[PDB]
């Protein structure tokens, strides 16, 4: 309808919807929700089995439950039966982003740095535009992935070093 | 809007050192990113609602939490919820919503002093950066660093039974029972 | 008075200041909102309702004393008179919430959020008190729901001073 | 502005020790999130203005306050109150603003040496982890523990008095006038 | 003059003295109040007031003679025969008022704001306590009973006496 | 600075038992709250300087409280005064900042022996607590504590007139000339 | 240059070492100032003054060796001799005030700030310092220079300690 795409654009954060735009930015911007929204509805497949993957996607069950009408089974359904809607690596770059301090940002910035002008990445930047600037250089790709892992391996963070290994094993 | 009352009155009677308990048990359902800046009772329980583990209907999670560390008095007196009631909750399997790894790590926490934490700082200063050895660190922070490098797991055990071999032996005992129950 | 005046008015006065008064002029702003206080002060002016005697009240209730004696060379005594002979601009109401304001700290502020974000559902207190008359859920005649919300927090002495103007209102 | 100035006299005539018994004295009304940043007489004496248990007109309760942790110089000199008067207030029923539980609690931690806590710490080895009973802890920091893990309640007393017995018997009769008091 | 000594200046400076410069420069720059320390140097050269003689004697107010000796290479008796000679930009009511903010640690203001919140209603500096004194007009250049008073009633009597001092000087 | 290395000096050559005798004796200028965290003689020599009790132009009361004190040494070297300089000084009305009733209690607390301290505590073991009756205490902190509550004072001496006839006479001899000055 | 070799040696030093490194490079960082140690060597390598000899002389300095004998695997001769043979980094008064900074204890700063008291203010001097800082507050004032240490001189031998005057007193006949 239109009030719960009210209440949705109206009850979302602002990181949370920095970490849906990065999401979307997959699939291929609109600095506000709604527009994104419109864009969805009007050209891509704006079903609701879509938008619940989207804010499972996010670990948001309490507006899933309360507008949607839906636990977590439909969207656990959802994923088992096929991620249509987002990529397995965003969805590993979330949730790498999720588990960083402000220290571990910064050194991210300070050390790569080393290829990087200081404008380019200027500064008070979360992981995601740290993501997507290394997506601009065009060497970060759900394939190539090698770089990002050594400097992972340098700031002493060996579990994601782990998870990234437990992801390339999967696909 | 007496749930909301109820809530702020629990969240009143903690101090700095519950909070960061606190923090520490919810780091299975927590990220820390969304946890950096938590500061108070009512902000972690904003979080918990927004994970829906915690609301009028259910309040398990919240007798759990409360119940690990020991404050039995707010138990009582607002959750109208007695120690034997919550033993039993407990004791039925499926019911436990918290690694009893987690449980354990934190109960092995309680039982130093700070004499037994310089020498445990002392003890691994070999395996560990005098960087992650601050002396402002507590035992929890060792914990969380030295989950974070992967050094010690659920699997990853033996480097902290031969260092907490020298301070006691009863951390034996129940690392021993923890592995048992596994 | 003049257009140098009031811009002078803008000039010294403060981003929290501004606010405050912006927030105080609302009951006589229904007409429009006015997206600056300079704007405010020259719709107010040419609305006929601006004079020495308001500025002068205005800049009182921001207690901006130090202006009006380096500025309109005036004392409280004169203000004070003003204020008891002539009628008042705005309500005591006004008045009362921001006193209330400019007690509630970041922590308080949060936890009243905290509390009644249950009907609803970084936002100052002032803010909040406009959310709440735009749901028209407080009004200058009704307050118990303010009151008991101050009474959780166990602050009150905000609820003796509600009582006590809601006895001198009646 | 002479009530705030005769409040900061008052305040400038206490010790660390005084503060802390005051504090807990003080628990019943003050929660511990307020309780915690608390280090000078002033701060205390805001938080009981913004209660309003204390004002120009209104000094009963820290009449109260003073009396009862044995300061009758200051209540003479800042407050020209001597011990009848306050005495024959306390005789009044429903001025008893503290709980005589508390007042009971403060006189039998008055009355112990350190030979004698650490005896007292020593027997508490049986239902309370070392850990606080740690030679950190005074008594009163025992009490609050206690009454946190609801051993040593309002009705619950039976394990005191077993504890108090290694000791002396005199708390014993202290406890049983308490008891006659209600 | 050159606006790189300018931003040389405000490099070696830290926050503190910037304060302490903004509060020492307030009462000149009464009719724009500036958010910056560079935002009032470059006011105060766009005004001509700012010269070599006036900024020694303002770097001297903050008690830094290192950048005199390095960048402006002159001492402490060249620029005191100059201000003996020179009318001074600031009165000696606002180098007291900060000689005063010098004296006092963090523990006793806590005190004398905790007197003063009877007139008034956060982790408050001297200086922002008399400026805010200031606001409501009862603090002045002219009267200080109010400060005098509660200077004394706190135990700190050195500082009665700079203030009767200065006061025997006029 | 050489003001202020002649104070240093002077300050350097004090022991714990001179320093707490100088924290005593300047009750009436020093309030508890500064005097608790006071372990040095420059700490002190601050304190006397804020209240411009002690500086370039009066230096009456330093030698006043050496006199009192009987540091005669340190008096002739670092100050370049002599014990007849100082008595013709008390002699003057006006002059002694430091009431007698201060000056015939410390004077009293110089003339006590373990034992007599020991009967004292014996004697006056009724009205106090034994904590501040611990063996350690001396005389000094028993007076404290006795104004405090308000049973020993300038308008009542007879308690420890009472108490002192145990031992000796000439202690209650100077007691009675201290009332005849008065 | 690697920017990894400047976060692993900014992590294997304490808080205590990092104002010391702060305060002997603050002649070189002079223009600017620097927050801590990590933009401070940022600072360094962007003006190029930043090399390896320099972080060599710099640990030297601070005497931290097994920090360069297991990442640089160098030896303190190997640095001895840079430093003999090429210019100082660090002047001889920074390091000296340095050393006299460490060879003190917490049982004197009070009776110094307590002498210059005079100089400084109550506020300033209420929190707690170290010798640097109170060097460098003196700086400030411009009444200690490396040419001029006649007050510093006079304040150490007012506290009964003369080594440290022997010491100055070398320095001096060093220039």
């Amino acid at each position: 309808s239109a009030e719960v795409i009210h209440q949705v654009e109206e009850a979302l954060d602002t990181d949370e919807k920095e970490m849906l735009l990065f999401l979307c930015r997959d699939v291929a911007v609109p600095p506000n929700v709604r527009d994104l929204l419109d864009i969805l509805r009007e050209r891509g497949k704006l079903s609701v089995g879509d938008l619940a993957e989207l804010l499972y996607r996010v670990r948001r069950f309490d507006l899933l439950k309360r507008i949607l009408k839906m636990d977590r089974k439909a969207v656990e359904t959802h994923l088992l039966r096929n991620p249509h809607l987002v990529s397995d690596y965003r969805v590993l770059m979330a949730e790498i982003g999720e588990d960083l301090d402000k220290s571990d940002v910064s050194s991210l910035i300070f050390l790569m740095k080393d290829y990087m002008g200081r404008g380019k990445i200027s500064k008070e930047k979360s992981f995601l535009d740290l993501v997507v600037e290394l997506e601009k250089l065009n060497l970060v790709a759900p394939d190539q992935l090698d770089l990002l892992e050594k400097c992972l391996k340098n700031i002493h963070r060996i579990d994601l070093k782990t998870k990234i290994q437990k992801y390339k094993q999967s696909v | 809007m007496d749930f909301s009352r109820n809530l702020y009155d629990i969240g009143e009677q903690l101090d700095s050192e519950d909070l960061a308990s606190l923090k520490f048990l919810s780091l299975d359902y927590i990220p820390q990113r969304k946890q950096e800046p938590i500061k108070d009772a009512l902000m972690l329980f904003q979080r918990l609602q927004e994970k829906r583990m915690l609301e009028e209907s259910n309040l398990s999670f919240l007798k759990e939490l409360l119940f690990r560390i020991n404050r039995l008095d707010l138990l009582i007196t607002y959750l109208n919820t007695r120690k034997e009631e919550m033993e039993r909750e407990l004791q039925t399997p499926g019911r436990a919503q918290i690694s009893a790894y987690r449980v354990m790590l934190y109960q092995i926490s309680e039982e130093v002093s700070r004499s037994e934490l310089r020498s445990f700082k002392g003890g691994l200063q070999e395996e560990i950066s005098k960087c992650k050895l601050d002396d402002d660190m507590n035992l929890l922070d060792i914990f969380i660093e030295m989950e974070k490098r992967v050094i010690l797991g659920e699997g990853k055990l033996d480097i902290l039974k031969r260092v907490c071999a020298q301070i006691n032996k009863s951390l034996l005992k129940i690392i021993n029972d923890y592995e048992e129950f596994s």
